[PDB]
RNA sequence: AGGCGGCCGCCCCCUCGCCCGUCACGCACCGCACGUUCGUGGGGAACCUGGCGCUAAACCAUUCGUAGACGACCUGCUUC
RNA sequence: AAAUGGAUGGCGCUGGAGCGUCGGGCCCAUACCCGGCCGUCGCCGGCCUACGCCGCGACGAGUAGGAGGGCCGCUGCGGUGAGCCUUGAAGCCUAGGGCGCGGGCCCGGGUGGAGCCGCCGCAGGUGCAGAUCUUGGUGGUAGUAGCAAAUAUUCAAACG
């Protein structure tokens, strides 16, 4: 069903290569924490990137044509539409299965969040290249909530403590549990078959 | 009760870089994901369910709103594990992105 | 299921289109009919990808199923009882097909003799009473 | 090209898109910014042009 | 293609006679079955002089 | 004569021809429409209220350089015009309806106007005289007329 | 960008809400497909019934000028 | 260092999706092999429409041009079908059935009301997409431009 992706240290174009191969098949991919995708290179490189495609604009009429945006989510967005064939009802269904937020939902604060491997900063880069972070240029140019999301992933950072808390609680209860006695007749077979 | 076919999206057709072949068909079948994963699913059948609005079904009891283009796998298909298969007629072209059975007889178990 | 004539096989026709006329569509002084354009331009001349197809000696139909209907005879037309006749010898492979100009009257006395003598007729139950 | 003789631009771009406004009472776009240690008080009122 | 080389495809014979002689016709059935029945060279010259043209056969004179 | 769209029966309708009539094609096409799937006093009151320039004809198609009105909103539309001769010729058909109606012996109280057709009569020539000495077309565009009226129960 | 989850006290029952053993049955539809699922799936038009409630607002017309090419916009209307 | 904003195709790519050397797999063209079918050509079989019937093998692109076949088609003429029909011919329309690869054709259904067609020969003023093609008709334009040279009309009544 839904693929709910951290967005937390991840590369911008692998990223966007996977879930732009894994959003064509159908499964509702969904990239959360989006203002934490690096890019690798310089920063102020990056920014002046980001300079020349706000540069890149019609000069006839500059609201009919290209519209740049200065979200992050909205950046990943365009990462995904130039990779996807969206004049085509192939990629326009593509693009309306593909969901992204800056900052979590509420739902995908409930849900667990996955981690794509392929596409991480440690495993992409040698570790003493430049990076950026797509949420520190997204305030630099334009995007003017850092604040605010900063302010709110706090807040949530602070009840996913709270919870998890309670589940290690639970889980240390669950190993008192099979610390107690009356169940090993069925854990002989199921270490003799893979405990 | 319990499902007895195994799960594998549609891809596309056979196909260059321009031009197509809609008599062979791409199945992303889920699980396998190497060249040497895809050879128990060789001779697997497959079936396209899909919907419409008159009353054409199997003979099996009742008569439905179901209707199933028939097929079966003939090879594999490169190194990531992507299945061919030849249907007995060819595909709708909106079964992009959707899923096609494959169930689990005539292999060789 | 009426007569049932010999062993016929798998009747293909290669592709069945009638293939149509380049720019038929654009312009509706073209009639549907094929005709072989000889521009110094054209795509379908020069056989470009993507276009129509000019009907060329390979769609030939396989001479064990030439000209068969789909029940598996081949038409001959009548218009009498004595051109219904002929059919005597090779009923079971050579069905008849009235006339259109031939009238009720007659027409009936030729499907009653058609079905006297077993052979085929492509439409018995047409201009009755 | 070479105009030889340069002038400064009529009119601003920035008010340029020009229109029939859908309001007839002024909003605003922007308050000024607020902080705990200033008392309490309201910004804005309405007045008539007399 | 396949063949380099170029296409001369039929070569130059006249099989059928263009005459629409009934009796020519039946000369030439007669002869080409003994031609091809018979092994006779003779039989094939004949049979070809049948198939051929009215100015190639010019007439003999008696002398 | 034969019509367009025959009705469900010939005893709960009536009908009405015109043929030959001076107006513009365009016009009455356009108040037709509007006339189209109406009661019958609701139109007459819509057509006096047209005359009267009180309440509108909406131009859907051919609204090729046609002002606007504030009427329009009625219809969901924004242009609108107020044909007077059209509507004084569609409601001497609606009235010669009513008459076919009465003498068949209908119930003239319940009628709606089931189908219309406006189509274009063949058109009469004059002629204009513009610059340079030539010599121009100025043709009208009358059309024919059909209408059926049934009974809504 | 919120609607399921947790606690206390009652409600009609369950001491099979589960793992291992015994017994006999349910369609055994006699080789065959689209079967099993969140489905009391999404919305639209109607059918008979219980309980609790609801009793309006736009547009035209008229006026208006702070606005108007036409549309559009700001406005008045009560029996004091 | 160059003029509208813009091009490794774009998106992006740095433990590479860059560079150079390479390895193993993988993807496809009308290319190649095997096979089905059509046609042409070559060689051939038979005393079964001999202008028909099979057999085997190799090859099929193409403007200008040149041939062959056409049971493609239109008009009329001589033969010919004990031809067709006012119990409905030609013509026209058709979300019908079909044949041929195509020129086109046959039948079903509906208007129509008096002439028409198959075969063998014969003879053409014999096939249309163009020629700022000729004649006739009809759209978009479009209910648009326009009904503005010369000071000006107004009230009541009458015939209607
Ligand atoms: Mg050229
Ligand atoms: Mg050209
Ligand atoms: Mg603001
Ligand atoms: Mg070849
Ligand atoms: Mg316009
Ligand atoms: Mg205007
Ligand atoms: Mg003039
Ligand atoms: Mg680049
Ligand atoms: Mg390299
Ligand atoms: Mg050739
Ligand atoms: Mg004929
Ligand atoms: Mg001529
Ligand atoms: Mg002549
Ligand atoms: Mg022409
Ligand atoms: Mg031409
Ligand atoms: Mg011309
Ligand atoms: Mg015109
Ligand atoms: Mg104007
Ligand atoms: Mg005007
Ligand atoms: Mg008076
Ligand atoms: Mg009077």
């Amino acid at each position: 069903q839904v693929l709910v992706l951290d967005g937390r240290g991840h590369l911008l174009g692998r990223l966007a290569a996977i879930v732009a191969k894994q959003v064509l098949l159908g499964r509702k991919v969904v990239v959360v924490r989006c203002e934490g995708i690096n890019i690798s290179g310089n920063f102020y490189r990056n920014k002046l990137k980001y300079l020349a495609f706000l540069r890149k604009r019609m000069n006839t009429n500059p609201s009919r044509g290209p519209y740049h945006f200065r979200a992050p989510s909205r950046i990943f967005w365009r990462t995904v539409r130039g990779m996807l064939p969206h004049k085509t009802k192939r990629g326009q269904a593509a693009l309306d299965r593909l969901k992204v937020f800056d900052g979590i939902p509420p739902p995908y604060d409930k849900k667990k969040r996955m981690v794509v491997p392929a596409a991480l900063k440690v495993v992409r880069l040698k570790p003493t290249r430049k990076f950026a972070y797509l949420g520190r240029l997204a305030h630099e140019v334009g995007w003017k909530y850092q604040a605010v999301t900063a302010t709110l992933e706090e807040k949530r950072k602070e009840k996913a403590k709270i919870h998890y808390r309670k589940k290690k609680q639970l889980m240390r209860l669950r190993k008192q549990a099979e610390k107690n006695v009356e169940k090993k007749i069925d854990k002989y077979t199921e270490v003799l078959k893979t405990h | 009760s319990g499902r007895l076919w195994s799960k594998a999206i549609f891809a596309g057709y056979k196909r260059g870089l321009r031009n197509q072949r809609e008599h062979t068909a791409l199945l992303k079948i889920e699980g396998v994901y190497a060249r040497d994963e895809t050879e128990f699913y060789l001779g697997k059948r497959c079936a396209y369910v899909y919907k419409a609005k008159n009353n054409t079904v199997t003979p099996g009891g009742k008569p439905n709103k179901t209707r199933v283009i028939w097929g079966k796998v003939t090879r594999a298909h490169g190194n990531s594990g992507m299945v061919r298969a030849k249907f007995r007629s060819n595909l709708p072209a909106k079964a992009i992105g959707h899923r096609i059975r494959v169930m689990l007889y005539p292999s060789r178990i | 299921a009426a007569l049932r004539p010999l062993v016929k096989p798998k009747i293909v026709k290669k592709r069945t289109k009638k293939f149509i006329r380049h720019q038929s569509d654009r312009y509706v002084k073209i009639k549907r009919n094929w005709r072989k354009p000889r521009g110094i331009d054209n795509r379908v001349r020069r056989r470009f990808k993507g276009q129509i197809l000019m009907p060329n000696i390979g769609y030939g139909s396989n001479k064990k199923t030439k000209h068969m209907l789909p029940s598996g005879f081949r038409k001959f037309l009548v218009h009498n009882v004595k051109e219904l006749e002929v059919l005597l010898m090779c009923n079971k492979s050579y069905c008849a097909e009235i006339a259109h100009n031939v009238s009720s009257k007659n027409r009936k006395a030729i499907v009653e003799r058609a079905a006297q003598l077993a052979i085929r007729v492509t439409n018995p139950n047409a201009r009755l009473r | 090209s070479h105009r030889k003789f340069s002038a400064p631009r009529h009119g601003s771009l920035g008010f340029l898109p020009r229109k029939r406004s859908s309001r007839h009472r002024g909003k605003v776009k922007s308050f000024p910014k607020d902080d705990p240690s200033k008392p309490v008080h309201l910004t804005a009122f309405l007045g008539y042009k007399a | 293609g396949v063949d380099i080389r170029h296409n001369k495809d039929r070569k130059v014979r006249r099989k059928e006679p263009k005459s629409q002689d009934i009796y020519l016709r039946l000369l030439v059935k007669l002869y080409r079955f003994l031609a091809r029945r018979t092994n006779s060279t003779f039989n094939q010259v004949v049979l070809k002089r049948l198939f051929m043209s009215r100015t190639n056969r010019p007439p003999l004179s008696l002398s | 004569v034969r019509y367009s769209l025959d009705p469900e029966n010939p005893t709960k309708s009536c009908k009405s021809r015109g043929s030959n009539l001076r107006v513009h094609f365009k016009n009455t096409r356009e108040t037709a429409q509007a006339i189209k799937g109406m009661h019958i006093r609701k139109a007459t009151k819509y057509l006096k209220d047209v005359t009267l320039q009180k309440q509108c004809v909406p131009f859907r198609r051919y609204n090729g350089g046609v002002g606007r009105c504030a009427q329009a909103k009625q219809w969901g539309w924004t242009q609108g015009r107020w044909p007077k001769k059209s509507a004084e010729f569609l409601l001497h058909m609606l009235k010669n309806a009513e008459s076919n109606a009465e003498l068949k012996g209908l119930d003239v109280d319940s009628l709606v106007i089931e189908h219309i057709q406006v189509n274009k009569a063949p058109k009469m020539r004059r002629r204009t005289y513009r610059a340079h000495g030539r010599i121009n077309p100025y043709m009208s565009s009358p059309c024919h007329i059909e209408m059926i009226l049934t009974e809504k129960e």
